[PDB]
């Protein structure tokens, strides 16, 4: 994780060259110039960042970014993703288990031959 | 994405820039701080664009995790609709005979 | 029931064995039914025994 570092470095050197050139520049005004260029290069930097790793960039990030909200309400929304997931699981894992154990009830009331076929054959 | 917008933005702000360099010969004082201004505001939306690079780089690991896991919950969940449709289909829709 | 498929039940067709056999049978349907959901989608033999419990009971 060295891209955060390198713009964190980078916006920090920015900030302390806009405060020690916040003065009356008398030659060309070459600020912009080297910012735009810095921009470019940090986003070569990021994109060649990304293709080498091949994340997977979903959608949600970004449009959660495109509409200025926080990404508290994605995160909610994958907890309770996970914690529904997590109890249709083990809703049906009961479920399996309460059945198996009727069925052999049944068999073992009803007729033994039932009993046979699903603890062998099943 | 990110490099899509990133060089929208660039573009647009060189665009904003030639257009103002284009009448650099009538600047004034005033019209030198004025640009100085806009550029420290365009120097601070690149470190405010930096730091949420940074804080969505913090959490990415985990935000991958959570997205393999989401598309596995999404799985399982087609596959128990589908269960699900045959079970409705086969008890309460094929009863006809 | 006994032309037309293959014939399980003996030449006896009493009603309990009947019931009971079918009871088996819906049991069975259901655990491989309820088997599926748990474990995995990839079987297809409870619409194909539901088909057959239909045409038994027709």
């Amino acid at each position: 994780h060295l891209e955060e570092h390198l713009e964190k470095f980078v916006e920090n050197i920015r900030q302390l060259g806009i405060i020690v050139s916040d003065f009356q520049p008398s030659s060309q005004a070459g600020l912009n110039q080297k910012l735009n260029f810095i921009v470019t290069g940090l986003q070569d930097i990021d994109k060649c960042r990304q293709q080498l790793h091949d994340i997977t960039v979903p959608l949600e990030v970004f449009e959660y970014i495109d509409q200025g909200r926080n990404p508290q309400l994605y995160t909610k929304e994958c907890l309770e993703r996970a914690l529904a997931k997590n109890e249709q699981v083990k809703g049906k894992i009961d479920t399996m288990k309460k059945f198996k154990s009727l069925l052999i009830q049944e068999l073992s009331k009803v007729f033994p031959e039932d009993m046979a076929k699903y603890r062998s054959i099943r | 994405r990110l490099s899509t917008l990133i060089e929208f933005l660039l573009h647009r702000a060189y665009s904003e820039l030639m257009v103002l360099t284009d009448l650099l010969p009538r600047k004034s004082d005033v019209e030198r701080k004025i640009e100085i201004v806009q550029f420290a505001s365009r120097t601070r939306q690149l470190f405010v664009r930096l730091l949420a690079l940074v804080k969505w780089a913090n959490n990415a690991g985990k935000v991958e995790k959570c997205a393999m896991i989401s598309s596995f919950l999404d799985q399982q969940a087609i596959l128990f609709v589908d269960t699900a449709d045959r079970l409705a289909s086969l008890a309460r829709d094929a009863l006809v005979h | 029931e006994s032309q037309g498929i293959e014939r399980l039940h003996p030449m006896q067709f009493d009603h309990k064995k009947e019931l009971r056999k079918l009871n088996m049978s819906i049991l069975i349907n259901f655990l491989d039914l309820l088997d599926i959901l748990i474990r995995s989608p990839g079987s297809i033999k409870r619409e194909e025994k539901l088909e057959d419990l239909k045409l038994l009971f027709v």
